RNA sequence: UAGUCGAAUAACCUGGGAAGGUUAAUCAAAGAGGGUAAUAAUCCCGUAGACAAAAUAGCGCUUAUACCUAGCAGUAUCCUGAGUAGGGCUGGACACGCGAAAUCCAGUUUGAAUCCGGGAGGACCAUCUCCCAACCCUAAAUACUCCUUAGUGACCGAUAGUGAACCAGUACCGUGAGGGAAAGGUGAAAAGAACCCCGAGAGGGGAGUGAAAUAGCACCUGAAACCGUGUGCCUACAAGAAGUUCGAGCCCGUUAAUGGGUGAGAGCGUGCCUUUUGUAGAAUGAACCGGCGAGUUACGUUAUGAUGCGAGGUUAAGUUGA
RNA sequence: GUUCGGCAGUCAGACUGCGAGUGCUAAGAUCCGUAGUCGAAAGGGAAACAGCCCAGACCAACAGCUAAGGUCCCAAAAUAU
RNA sequence: UCAAUGGUAGGAGAGCGUUCUUAACCGCAAUGAAGGUAUACCGUGAGGAGUGCUGGAGCGUUAAGAAGUGAGAAUGCCGG
């Protein structure tokens, strides 16, 4: 019963290497540095499944205080006027109005002006 | 069922393939933790061991010598007499032809415990307890001991 | 009950003096596959060997000494990790036999027995003990109902001899008696002919 | 082959059916001066074996 | 110990080739197994059965012979196993470690009785039970195979399986005792590449060979590390466990898929193992790649379940049998 | 929670306070009790940080709200009152 | 619906894959088995098949049994 399963073992080897392909140079020409190299990459892809959340929101709030600051408005009193404001506490679609919305942007800003007012 | 041999419960379960893999592990450890007399090969440890101190049993006094002429009678209940009625001349032939116990210590004995369902007198014994002699001998028995 | 009593298969459609004693039960298939595993390896020869580094060898001497000279603490090439491979714990010359107690054995015969009772793929057959041993005889008597896949053949216990010194080239014929009983006997074929002495060929211990 | 019963351990111990073992008393053999009058009154007899200890029974005192 | 006979089939499709698929038929003590260019019951070896040996080594049966024994009552006395039992000391074995030590056998010493006898009955003294040493032989049931075949495999497939499938105990090391390697596969069939050309030659290239020439003599199959040659994108203001995530831009079109190959740029990101209190480590260790390479079983106990029957469960060894 | 039965390993830890001891009331020093922390628990904060503070992660997600801590730029929120 | 799902040594449960299994069940195979190779599928995982190509003989199923049985890592070994 001295049996091997050799091609099965190399199929685990082949399976992880074909799933490991792409990174720098020697790595797919070797075995084991590639093993972390997918692995570390979706460790912090697991973090960036939370951190492109927490950085695209920085793009969101940052560009919306960029246009608010273009109206001379600061993000904290704007959002403060958003809690003062209507049923809208809508956040990041309200970040998405950075394209071409003087009506939506500056008028909802005026809604916030009559919310602080 | 030779087309589709199936097994039932309990008789089978996986024999634990201990010492491979990542999940149960146990080849890295075998439940053990390294760097100790426990942590090695052989399984070499004597069971009774007070840490080099003498053991519990090693502190025991030497009590009671033993009679080489120790001999008993393979004592039965009277509850088997509740089984067999009457079996006149209750003896070893009734006992081992009743197949109660076959390899016997030579005689036979009944308890006072067990009930007086039997009617016969001539119970052939080597030695029945006098507590049971109260029972059967007050319950239509005769003593035939040896 | 009533299954066969065939003097030849197709030639006398009658009863079966089974007898309809205790045979009709729950067939305990737990007990059945117990007898297929214990009755299995009753012919495993098991003569696969096993060896050891101290069994077959050339070297019982350390091939260098370690200090400074390159490599590690090390036994030998005869130590198994080289091409001189010693098996670790491996096989052994082991046996594999066990037989069950009597009441679960006869209980096991009277499980698949019952399955063949209500199944009726057993057929009560008379002697049909022929002149020649040729298997055109039993080719057309066995194929005179032609149970197709594979069949067990209940002889008497006087030892029929003409399908029995022959019909080993008849590829589905299993020569058997009352001294043939197992589960690898019957669960193997599932389809069988009977000699109608099956009372004193079955009941006598069962 | 078999598992060898330690016969002298059997000469140490005596266990009961459906119950524990009888353990004779310590101290009771060698001097009796410094052991008390009450300890002489009471230490002829002795109590049973432990509960959480003595589980090293297995199986050094087998089937005696 | 030489071997002998020994049944039962044809076509079509495929392919380089049928036994494969398809169509049909036979046999039967032979549908074990192995070959056959590709898996056969009917092609062959065979197989099952049935015959055959003078010499050959035997086994066994019948025959008179190949020779020494019996019962039996009584008891004239003799015999019956002398340095022998024993005893001392020193040993040892016997479960027995000198111990209450049996009992036996040694050295050494002393030394009986002898049939009204003598011995054993775990110191020993009486009663009882048994036996007759100190003379010799004894098959059978048992142990193991270098060997001879008949063989069998939930043996094993070329690091395995014998060190050794191969001219293996070979090469080789060592003066020696010793040690001790490596390696099988073309193609069915060498049908082994005529010729022609390059080339000092080899080697190549055409031709032709073969089903196939990436099939060409270490030749089935051919990864893997290594070296390449081509290829779309990007990089010569850059100081990263070499990554993600987003993504300008480019290129291409897929187990038809919210496509892939990129990737500038930009955010955030201390390899893996044992040990430790804590290692990213300047703590170990790992050149890489592939192969091998490690928790068993023998018997026993306990626990837990499963099944069976139940104060009744249970056959061990063995015998039978494949 | 007890009892009974198997099956374990752990013996040598630190650190932060808090209260002790020893020590130059030296120490990332020892040695106690006491809680936490790590070990064996990521993420955030403090420039990186095992031990401090907050907050215990099944996973997706282009959701929001919030803990401490921050809001002149890196680097997001207050040139806030 | 509610509650739970950090987790090492620890302990429990379950499943995958390899090989042999006469078993059967029941097929594939030269129109191409196995094996290799690319592959932009699926499966919580291990893992599974589809196609293209090499390649020219055994392999797969199912279910169950039995195991020299699941490979990095040791101055691991051998070979390159």
């Amino acid at each position: 019963a001295r049996v091997k399963g050799s091609v099965a073992t190399r199929k685990r080897r082949k399976r992880i290497l074909k799933l490991a392909k792409g990174y720098y140079g020697a790595k797919h020409r070797l075995f084991k540095t590639a093993k972390e190299q997918v692995m570390n990459s979706y460790y912090y892809a697991f973090r960036d499944r939370r951190q492109k959340k927490r950085d695209f929101r920085k793009l969101w709030i940052a560009r919306i205080n960029a246009a608010a600051r273009m109206n001379g408005l600061s993000y904290s009193k704007l959002m403060h006027g958003l809690k003062l404001a209507d049923i809208e506490v809508n956040r990041k679609m309200l970040a998405d109005i950075a394209i071409a919305d003087a009506a939506a942007f500056t008028a909802l800003a005026e809604e916030a002006k009559k919310a602080l007012a | 069922e030779l087309h589709s041999l199936k097994a039932a419960e309990g008789s089978r379960k996986v024999r634990n393939r201990v010492g491979r893999g990542t999940s149960s592990g146990n080849g890295k450890t075998s439940g053990r933790g390294q760097k100790g007399q426990k942590s090695r090969s052989g399984g070499g440890v004597r069971p009774g061991f007070e840490g080099g101190q003498t053991e519990l049993f090693r502190r025991m006094p030497k009590r009671g010598f033993l009679n080489v002429n120790r001999k008993e009678y393979a004592i039965v209940n009277l509850e088997t007499l509740n089984r067999l009625e009457d079996g006149a001349t209750v003896s070893a032939e009734t006992l081992v032809a009743a197949k109660i116990v076959k390899d016997v210590k030579s005689g036979v004995k009944v308890l006072a415990n067990g009930e007086l369902t039997a009617k016969n007198l001539t119970v052939k014994v080597a030695k029945v307890s006098a507590a049971a002699k109260a029972a059967i001998e007050a319950a239509g028995g005769s003593v035939e001991e040896a | 009950a009533k299954v066969s009593l065939f003097k030849q298969d197709g030639s006398q459609a009658g009863e079966v003096t089974l007898n309809d004693s205790v045979f009709g039960i729950e067939p305990n298939e737990s007990v059945v596959f117990d007898v297929v595993i214990s009755q299995r390896a009753s012919l495993r020869q098991g003569t696969h060997a096993h060896k050891n580094r101290s069994a077959v060898s050339g070297g019982g001497k350390k091939p260098w000494r370690q200090k400074g000279t390159g490599r590690a603490r090390q036994g030998s090439t005869r130590s198994p990790q080289w091409r001189g491979g010693g098996t670790v714990f491996g096989p052994n010359p082991r046996s594999y036999a066990y037989k069950l107690p009597q009441k679960v054995r006869q209980l096991a015969l009277k499980s698949v027995y019952s399955t063949k009772v209500t199944d009726g793929k057993l057929i009560a057959v008379d002697t049909l003990d022929f002149a020649a041993p040729k298997t055109a005889e039993f080719a057309k008597v066995i194929s005179a109902l032609s149970i197709e896949r594979k069949v067990l053949v209940v002889l008497p216990n006087e030892g029929n001899e003409f399908a029995e010194l022959s019909a080993r080239n008849l590829e589905n014929v299993k020569v058997t008696t009352a001294n043939s009983a197992s589960v690898l006997d019957i669960v193997s074929a599932d389809k069988l002919l009977v000699v109608q002495s099956a009372l004193t060929q079955i009941e006598e211990v069962l | 082959p078999k598992q060898k019963t330690h016969r002298a351990s059997a000469k140490r111990f005596k266990r009961t059916g459906n119950g524990g073992l009888k353990r004779f008393r310590a101290y009771t053999s060698h001097r009796f001066h410094g052991k008390s009058v009450k300890q002489r009154r009471q230490l002829r007899k002795a109590s049973m074996v432990s509960k959480g200890d003595f589980k090293r029974i297995r199986r050094m005192v087998a089937t005696m």
